[PDB]
């Protein structure tokens, strides 16, 4: 939201998911799928985890359009 | 590339994921990744009679990985979400908060701090002048490096 | 990305400046990204090196 | 027939099917001032209620659609 | 009954047959179908 | 003017685009042509792997886009009243990719032409074509991470 | 990439916002045929064949450098297929 | 008249208007002259692809449209009172289609030829050799896409 | 301005900028080049030379680097108050990384091709080769050292 | 700036410092090149006689060592306030170096490749193109002296 | 017929020449002066390309 620490809680809500997953897993081709899900989503965090463009210290854009007569 | 030595790990999972998601981080129009996952679902339906009818010279390997391109567009469709570009456009979905006088003329740089900007992706005030594309290019020549 | 400058007397290190710093100097930062980050840099560098 | 999904009769009702569903919003962005287009000091300025002229261009698509996919549905 | 992709490699073994030779055709027809099976070609340094 | 901003110091901002693309053109239209003549007049004996004889091209076609897209990143920061600074950095980035680009595709060139021949006989050097050929586009491609790295410090005061 | 899309939008629909009811109805429908025509041909296929091979570049010279330290033979059990017309 | 826009700023604009043309056309004539060269004997042999072989001229025509239509725009823009910038944005454009254009040409003349000729052979070739060329005007593109927008950025930029 | 700071000084820094990575990129070129023509007509009459010929090749990566260490340092230096001395001591860092890796890949693209030349008539001399090509780096990084010892040290003294 | 002390005499200074480098390693790798050629082909003719051949190349490999020592020597002297004649003598002496070892490179280059590759028929000429290979690398180090009593006496006769 | 091809295309050089000469003079604008020039190589430069081809 705003405070970066948010980041570790919304890290250990994932982690603890693909522990959990790490356990159950389908038997259907089940060594394969207990691994593949947990690395498919593993980045698919990580990059989100970054995006966070709090604290920036640099300026923001100019405005160009709401014309403003 | 090369046969692996006896008992030496094979890199299948990371084909299976990495490579697919480099793609998606290539390029994430909506448009053009929704259309291109359109021909995927296409063929993976029709796969019923095309596994058995003549595969067109053209063909041959689309029908070797039509599983693949799934993957890729499935995958670039959230790697552009973040960027909230569709034909570069983008609806403002979050509200992130920017500061404006109450009239201001354009040709002057207007500055406007944060209190807060979008839990997801980037927020739209990088849509302005050069400005925004500058902070851009930094922000993200260095997740590139990191997560490689 | 986590601590913030404009409001820290300290000013914004610059993207990429802790290089020839590890060098030319026996340990001098000169970016002052962390005090106590200055005796030790070298000190890893060194075990990485040897 | 003269036109057939070999003669791209098929290509044609595709190409033509796929304008309305972004035509359709792009109105109703004209319709709504979303000032996306219009508001800026560039941008022209002719109000954001001219949502009438895309409307009008997405009527003929249909006429394509469903002129060429009866032919072809025939073929089917 | 297979490997993790991780950790959990193939793991195989090779053999000397001793199958009677009448039976060869015979043999073959069915290892022929699905077996899993190549030969150690020690028909080498050899001319047609 | 003031010594800051002669008069014709955005002739330089300007001829620098035109020569980043150029450069770059030029080097994408030898090297696709050079290496397409090879894999047209082979492919008659081995017409069924056309196809996978055409990655070349297809990878030469990038320093175009690359020229393209240095190109107009300058052109969006061109103007009169701007600094003699921004107005040779911006040659300087133009001339470096173009230079670079011009190499890439010569090297590529070179490589593909023994490439197609090299496969004439056997599938397997596939890998091996790639392999070599695939260092050029590092090379191509270090000369638009310098020019958008220069061109990065041009939005500074002209003052 | 994001670079040729804006300025393809940019050259595709402010050309195509031409004010008129009588003969503009129809130029905006060739050009956004021809937008299609561009977006679906050009902004895609080369795009995404480049995309595939850059990947597989960054997979492979990355990896398996130090993954496939060693080679094994292939396996490939004798067992029956099709054949067709040929020489 | 200021210390900006001395009187060969039109100097600059017309040698780029020129220049839009200048070269396409060599690079025009070098391909089809090198296409034309080939065909002859490849025709000769087999008296039913000619229309067919019409792909590479008429693929290399297009370039003289590019240089067209970049001096035309030009042409519409031409003054005497225009600040000196827009005169050495056009001259930086026309020279930018210009040999760009050439290379294209150049780069699809000495392919015209080696294509043409693998057909008599293979005759399923053909739809493999037009793959390759239409690169030649890909390439093409990309100055014409250049320069309009520069030409279009010359214009409200301005000072007197 | 001040005769110490004139106004066309940061035109040699900016020029050199590219002239670094231009005068690297080509040697780099080329060597690649030549080493490619060579290794693919080898590779299929000895059909294991693949993995035991990738030195020259990433080689002619290491000088690309090269190149780039160089010439992202010079660029925080730049600027429209330095004086003239850095535009000087800019370039001649500059030449001297890029016509000493113009020399590299000169020799190592020959060398190279030399010892493949045998590779597939030796199978023993797989390192025999890598003996000149490092021998022939004695000098890969003399124009780097020296360009690394002018640019952080006359980086100061204004006046 | 004064007179015995203007702006533009660092331009000299840098043009000195960095020229002792670049000539001296082209002389170096050309002869590099010139000679590994000649190893690479003796070695495959007599893979019993491949580490004791290699003199040639290394002897060329010290002009390298030599154009550095002078370049860094002359470097390390350089500042913003030097003397007109501070700036004067720099250039000739890193050219001097330069062109010297150039020179030096091309006669090792090619004599060290022509010894190497005739060596393989009579043992002995191995001592004999020892003392002319020598002599040659000797030639460069002929320059070296020169430009130390250069670079000493260019701070010995310090006035302003 | 192709020798008549390039005789047309000679042609051009007259009918573009006449025209510029009929429009010369003492007094000119400058910005009047290049314009000219700029026309006659352009079609010169075509003029050649399209003999050589």
């Amino acid at each position: 939201m705003s405070s970066f620490y948010t980041v570790v809680g919304v890290f250990i809500v994932v982690s603890a998911m693909s522990v959990l997953f790490w356990i159950m897993a389908p038997k259907n081709n089940q060594a394969v799928w207990r691994s593949t899900v947990i690395l498919t989503l593993a980045m698919m965090f990580l990059m989100w985890a970054i995006t966070f463009l709090c604290q920036l210290h640099p300026l923001v854009a100019p405005r160009r359009s709401d014309l403003r007569p | 590339y090369g046969i692996a030595q006896y008992r030496e790990i094979n890199a299948g999972l990371p084909t299976i994921v990495t490579f697919p998601f480099m793609f998606a981080i290539m390029f994430g129009d909506m448009g053009h990744g929704f259309l291109m996952t359109l021909a995927a679902l296409s063929l993976v339906l029709n796969e019923k009679k095309i596994n058995k009818m003549k595969r067109g010279e053209i063909f041959d390997m689309a029908f070797t990985g039509r599983y693949i391109i799934l993957l890729m567009g499935v995958f670039s469709m959230y790697t552009g979400f973040l960027y909230n570009d569709i034909f570069s456009k983008t609806m403002t979905i979050f509200k992130s908060g920017w500061k404006w006088p109450d009239h201001w003329k354009k040709g002057e740089s207007i500055t406007a701090t944060s209190v807060g900007t979008y839990p997801i992706g980037l927020d739209w005030a990088w849509h302005g002048t050069e400005n925004a594309l500058l902070f851009s290019n930094s922000y993200k020549m260095k997740l590139s490096i990191l997560m490689g | 990305w986590a601590v913030d400058w404009v409001k820290d007397g300290k000013p914004a290190p610059g993207l990429l400046n802790m290089l020839i710093n590890m060098f030319l100097s026996p340990g001098t930062i000169d970016d002052e990204l962390y005090p106590h980050q200055a005796k030790v840099q070298v000190f890893l560098l060194l075990m990485a090196l040897v | 027939r003269p036109v057939v999904s070999t003669g791209k009769a098929w290509c044609c009702t595709v190409l033509s099917a796929f304008g309305v569903v972004i035509l359709s919003v792009i109105a109703h962005l004209f319709n709504t001032n979303h000032e996306s287009f219009v508001g800026s000091i560039n941008d022209p300025e002719d109000g954001p209620a001219v949502a009438h002229t895309v409307y009008l261009a997405a009527l003929v698509y249909l006429v394509f659609f469903v002129f060429c996919g009866f032919q072809v549905y025939l073929a089917r | 009954e297979k490997e993790e992709a991780i950790f959990r490699s193939a793991e195989m073994a090779l053999v000397q047959f001793y199958i009677p030779q009448e039976i060869s055709r015979d043999s073959a027809y069915t290892l022929g179908q699905l077996g899993l099976v190549q030969f150690r070609d020690l028909n080498s340094k050899v001319r047609a | 003017m003031t010594e800051l901003c002669p008069v014709y110091a955005p002739f330089f901002g300007a001829i620098g685009c035109a020569s980043a693309i150029i450069f770059t053109s030029l080097g994408a239209a030898y090297g696709t042509a050079k290496s397409g003549v090879g894999i047209c007049a082979t492919c008659v004996l081995r017409p069924d792997l056309l196809f996978k004889n055409i990655v070349p091209v297809i990878m030469a076609g990038i320093i175009a886009i690359y020229g393209l897209v240095v190109s107009v990143l300058v052109c969006y920061s061109l103007g009169q009243k701007q600094a003699l600074y921004t107005g040779f950095i911006q040659l300087g980035a133009g001339l470096s990719v173009g230079l670079s680009g011009l190499a890439a595709g010569f090297a590529i060139g070179i490589v593909g032409d023994a490439g197609v021949r090299g496969s004439s006989q056997q599938p397997r050097l596939f890998v091996g074509m790639i392999l070599i050929l695939i260092f050029a586009e590092v090379l191509g491609l270090y000369g638009l991470i310098v020019a958008l790295l220069l061109n990065s410090r041009a939005t500074q005061d002209v003052v | 990439h994001a670079q040729l899309s804006s300025v393809l939008w940019t050259m595709t629909i402010q050309i195509a916002f031409g004010f008129r009811g009588f003969v503009g109805v129809f130029m905006t429908v060739a050009l956004f045929a021809m937008w299609f025509a561009l977006t679906c041909a050009v902004l895609v296929l080369m795009e995404g064949t480049s995309a595939m091979l850059h990947s597989l570049r960054l997979h492979w010279v990355e990896s398996m450098s130090k993954f496939f330290v060693g080679e094994g033979l292939p396996y490939e059990p004798f067992a029956f297929e099709y054949k067709d017309m040929e020489v």
